[PDB]
RNA sequence: AAAAAAAAAAAAAAAAAACUAGAUACUAACACAUUUAAUUUUUUUUUGUU
RNA sequence: ACGAAUCUCUUUGCCUUUUGGCUUAGAUCAAGUGUAGUAUCUGUUCUUUUCAGUGUAACAACUGAA
């Protein structure tokens, strides 16, 4: 009559999963939040308009700005760069560099 | 006794609270290591 | 649930494709 | 149950857990077990990626490397970095476990070590050169020798590299490739910058020369770039012909 | 000397004996042209080769390089090679050298792909024998030929010695393979256990074949 | 401090000597070593603050391509690496588990390395004096050999 | 396409550089 | 355990060449069995067994043990 | 040691005595610190012998030694075998710092 | 299957450094519970009686 | 100029799953450590007067006075 308790289990397999597995899950979701859900494309994939359009992922996993040729560890770093004064300049330089030709 | 909040773990709250709302605090600490619900709220 | 049914549907469609191309190949031999 | 168990802080555990993958891979089969291991290189924590990288080396020795190798060379393509080191580290281990064999498998891995020594981040250029140390010693005397000039051409520009774990791994490679090529064909790269004006270029070449001179003192003697005019004394008995 | 029209055999003051072959890229060209063209005039050289000249004026001056073909180390100074078409009606043409301190030796080509494998396996067997005996002794003490250099009587590894100035390439040492005749049967059948392949009697057959049939 | 014009006269290959060789502590020796028969120059990425490998070429490097002989073994299809499982369904796999994932054939794998691919050797490799400079890309050069021959 | 060689020493080097005087074997 | 990664009669009575009764029987270094006429003729073409394709060297024993086990009385 | 940088080897003329390894450091090459394919016994100098010191592992020099220590094959190919006494003298930064924190 | 043509503007050889603090990835089979039976911290103005 | 057709464009207007329910928020549960070392973002300061020394492959940098 242990039904009095009120806990139970499903009959499938072996539950909890392994602490390492939780981190993989948690570091994907955190990079989904901060990314605001955008799919940042790989560098080799042969271009869904991007929110910006410069950020990518190299053949490795890292994120890169293709203007500035900087390498970034995480989305948090990227938003630092996109809000930086160097990534400002390289847009202006490409601004002029286009405004001198068509 | 620090429980100190870096600007990353501040930036993940405002994205978590935006997602989950303010009464699901147990879920906000799932996105955020080092921190419990009573700390997040 | 969303993922599981998605992937299962992919499996089913793959099975269909398989049977179809089977029938085409056997047709190419006249049977 | 073992693959979860090598998180343990103890070592003798971690070491015996990897040895029993060889005993199982011998039993049931290598490919059933690999897919268990390769799925675990995505994991972040370092012990787990190194202790999987050992096990793939162990499954290679016990069941044969030809079964393991194309599954590892494929897994190298995945764009995550932690896989790409773990597949280069696994290849270091498996080439010291099959000591002499290793010759059968070269020519296939030269293109895989091609992208590693070419790659941007400094850790790949560390683990592939740590493959070359194992692959050079015990494949020397074989007659490949044109794979090690290729592999050399890619290393030498890493002579200027700093970092402590990077630079000792590269020196080990250059010391080991000396035995595949020979001190003569290897020293041709090193004479030039052995003086040089730069105090830095100079400083980096002297490390390599010092490592060579230790292994070879009387084996360099035919090869020095010394001529009668280039030094005062020279030695007049090297020109004598009977 | 010339073993052949594309290849060469040599010696050093220091004891090395090596064979140099000229690459096939140069063989197509030298076959398809008349020599007057090389000095001046038009030979069409691939894009790469020129760029090596400009990038390395000293090294690639000629502009091709032999591929080292064999290298091996015999502590004499070889004075003469004599390339013989045959030795005592043998089929395999040998090249018999002779040294300063007094010597004669020979390099015999092995024409098989089958033999070079076997002989290879036998050189590897006898090469580390002193290590194998020693590991069996250690592990038989652990659970139940004392010195590490027992079977080689001195410490030297073979490849380290025969390599010396630069690593051996294809020359398989037949004077090591020949110590296998001098061991007791217990030791021969001990070493031969390492081969899935043929028995002691067939090794001894193989080793002895070279003096009988090949010279 | 000999002017390079003074220093280029000593040397049988004056085209190697450069402005900075003048300032070596022992230039007379350096110019003679550098101009020795087979010495290969120091790699050129010294004096570059860039750290040897820096981006502009490395941004666009392609991931990896298996050699063709190995690609015959069919692994490319069985494990798709380029470019899924709920955490509950994964933990159910540890307990069940499932066997025969790869369906690879053992006889085929062995032959690729030994019987069929015995003499398979990579297409270009490199030669004695080719150092790898940062901006070089081998994927062009390899095709250019493949191109000239077939056309 | 290679050349695989096999080495023999037919007649061994005869410059005797060292000697010793004793009773070695009975 | 089989690894892919790495009163039996084995004597046919009629020949593999004659397909007939063994007459003047022959043994090789295998358990091969032939007629005296059989084995001599195979070497006119084949280097090796008609069965194994191992090296016979033309080596053939008089096989009387065959006639024995081909007797109803054995030896 | 290969990965722990502060520790200082001996590098003196090896005598006739064999180094020893504790149960925990057993099976390791004293140079590259690898567990695979041994070749030659180690040999340490006298001035690393004498009293209590002689017994201790030639790697950690703390625990008592039991098994012999061999050089791995790769360390005998390069020659790092014969450089000298392959014995670690100091206990090193890592071992001390763990010790004080625990107490 | 398959069956040509003919009317005298451009081109390019493919941002640092320093300072100070903060942010995140990662590297060494790095070390993470045994440690203790021969051997040197054991230090005092010598002072143990058939 | 005008009746007037068709393509292009802005605006007004029209609009899509604009979250499947219910109860005691239905209940409950969660981050190892130490030694050595590198990689990578952002912020802040300088392209600005002469000569003398230190320094550098050459710069740079550092050190004095008008
Ligand atoms: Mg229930
Ligand atoms: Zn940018
Ligand atoms: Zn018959
Ligand atoms: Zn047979
Ligand atoms: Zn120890
Ligand atoms: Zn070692
Ligand atoms: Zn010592």
């Amino acid at each position: 009559m242990n039904y009095l308790e009120g806990v139970g289990s499903k009959k499938g397999g072996g539950g909890i999963a392994s602490e390492s597995q939780f981190n993989l899950q948690r570091r994907k979701e955190v990079e989904s939040l901060l990314s605001k859900g955008e799919n940042v494309p790989y560098t080799f994939q042969d271009e869904q308009v991007r929110s910006n359009p410069y950020i990518y992922k190299n053949h490795s996993g890292k994120l890169v700005c293709k203007l500035c040729n900087t390498m970034h560890m995480s989305w948090s770093s990227v938003e630092r760069h996109l809000g930086g004064k160097k990534h400002g300049l390289n847009v202006l330089r490409r601004g002029i560099s286009i405004e001198k030709s068509s | 006794k620090g429980g100190v909040w870096t600007n990353v773990e501040d930036q993940i709250l405002k994205a978590a609270v935006q997602k989950y709302g303010t009464h699901q605090w147990s879920k906000v600490a799932s996105l955020l290591q080092k921190k419990t619900a009573r700390q997040s709220e | 649930k969303a993922t599981r049914k998605i992937r299962e549907r992919m499996l089913e469609e793959s099975k269909r494709i398989a049977e179809l191309q089977k029938r085409r190949e056997l047709k190419q031999a006249g049977i | 149950e073992l693959l979860e168990l090598l998180k343990s802080t103890n070592k003798e555990i971690r070491r015996s857990a990897n040895a029993t993958f060889g005993f199982i891979a011998e039993a049931i089969g290598p490919h059933d077990v690999l897919v268990a291991l390769l799925n675990n290189l995505k994991v972040q924590e370092r012990q787990l990626r190194v202790c999987t990288a050992v096990a793939i080396g162990i499954v290679a020795k016990v069941c044969g490397p030809y079964n393991v190798l194309p599954v590892i060379m494929n897994e190298y393509t995945t764009p995550e970095t932690n896989v790409q080191n773990g597949v280069l580290k696994a290849m270091s281990f498996m080439f010291e476990y099959i000591g002499n064999m290793s010759k059968d498998y070269i020519y296939f891995i030269t293109p895989l070590l091609e992208d590693a020594l070419t790659d941007r981040d400094l850790v790949h250029r560390q683990t592939a050169s740590n493959v070359i140390t194992h692959l050079a010693l015990n494949c020397s005397g074989t007659g490949h020798e044109d794979a090690f000039i290729h592999l050399m051409n890619l290393l030498i520009p890493n002579i200027f590299e700093t970092s402590p774990h990077a630079i000792m791994r590269i020196l080990e490679g250059l010391e080991a490739l000396s035995q595949a090529l020979g001190p003569g064909l290897f020293m041709n790269y090193i004479w030039a910058g052995l003086f040089h004006p730069a105090k830095n270029v100079r400083k980096a070449f002297w490390r390599v020369y010092n490592n060579m001179y230790v292994m070879y003192q009387d084996a360099m003697v035919p090869f020095y770039p010394v001529t009668p005019d280039n030094n005062e004394e020279y030695i007049e008995e090297l020109d004598l012909v009977l | 000397k010339f073993l052949d029209e594309a290849t060469v055999i040599g010696a050093d003051r220091y004891g090395n004996a090596w064979t140099l072959r000229s690459p096939p890229e140069c063989e197509k060209i030298m076959s398809n042209h008349d020599p007057s063209e090389l000095s001046n005039g038009a030979i069409k050289y691939p894009l790469d080769v020129i760029t090596l000249q400009q990038k390395l004026p000293n090294t690639y001056d000629c502009k091709f390089k032999f591929q080292l073909l064999n290298h091996f180390f015999v502590n004499d100074i070889i004075t003469d090679f004599h390339i013989l078409d045959s030795l005592s009606n043998s089929d395999r043409p040998g090249c018999i050298y002779m040294g300063l301190q007094g010597t004669v030796g020979c390099f015999i080509p092995l024409l098989s792909k089958g033999n070079v494998f076997m002989m290879g396996n036998i050189e590897n067997i006898m090469a580390e024998a002193d290590d194998t005996f020693y590991l069996d002794y250690e592990s038989r003490k652990k659970n139940n030929i004392i010195c590490e250099g027992s079977c080689s009587i001195l410490g030297r590894d073979h490849q380290e010695y025969r390599s010396y100035y630069a690593p051996v390439r294809k020359v398989i040492d037949g004077d090591l393979c020949e110590n296998f005749l001098r061991l007791s049967l217990n030791e021969q059948e001990f070493l031969a256990k390492n081969l899935k392949s043929v028995q002691v009697e067939d090794i001894i057959q193989t080793i002895n074949e070279v003096r009988t049939n090949y010279m | 401090k000999p002017s390079l014009s003074q220093l280029k006269s000593q040397v049988p290959y004056p085209q190697i000597i450069e402005w900075y060789d003048c300032d070596a502590r022992y230039p007379g020796l350096l110019a003679s070593i550098k101009c020795t028969k087979n010495v290969i120059p120091v790699p050129s990425h010294w004096q570059s603050k860039k750290e040897y490998l820096s981006g502009r070429s490395l941004l666009g490097k392609r991931p990896f391509e298996l050699p063709d002989i190995i690609k015959k073994t069919n692994i490319e299809q069985m494990r798709s690496t380029l470019p899924e499982k709920s955490l509950k369904e994964a933990s159910r796999a540890r307990v069940q588990p499932k066997m025969g994932a790869l369906d690879l054939d053992y006889k085929k794998l062995h032959d690729v390395f030994f019987k069929i691919g015995a003499n398979w050797k990579p297409d270009h490799l490199l030669c004695f004096g080719d150092v790898y400079y940062e901006n070089r890309n081998l994927f062009e050069e390899t095709n250019w050999k493949r191109m000239v021959d077939h056309k | 396409d290679e050349l695989y060689l096999y080495h023999l020493t037919l007649k061994k080097q005869t410059n005797f550089v060292h000697s010793c005087i004793g009773h070695f074997v009975d | 355990l089989n690894q892919e990664w790495n009163d039996l009669e084995k004597i046919p009575f009629k020949c593999t060449l004659c397909k007939e009764d063994y007459k003047s029987p022959v043994v090789t270094n295998c358990g091969h069995y032939f007629c005296g006429s059989c084995f001599a003729k195979d070497m006119k073409k084949g280097t090796k067994c008609f069965i194994c394709h191992k090296e016979t060297h033309g080596s053939a024993k008089v096989a009387s043990d065959l006639q024995k086990m081909l007797n109803k009385r054995k030896s | 040691s290969r990965h722990q940088f502060d520790l200082i080897m001996c590098l003196k003329q090896p005598g006739v005595q064999t180094g020893l390894l504790c149960e925990k450091c057993d099976g390791k090459c004293p140079i590259c610190d690898s567990y695979v394919r041994p070749k030659r016994k180690v040999r340490v100098c006298e001035n690393c012998s004498f009293g209590k010191q002689a017994k201790n592992c030639i790697i950690c020099n703390l625990n008592v030694g039991v098994n012999d220590a061999f050089y791995c094959w790769e360390c005998c190919r390069l020659g790092k075998d014969k450089d000298g006494c392959p014995r670690i003298l100091n206990l090193g930064s890592n071992r001390l710092d763990r010790h004080f924190e625990k107490k």
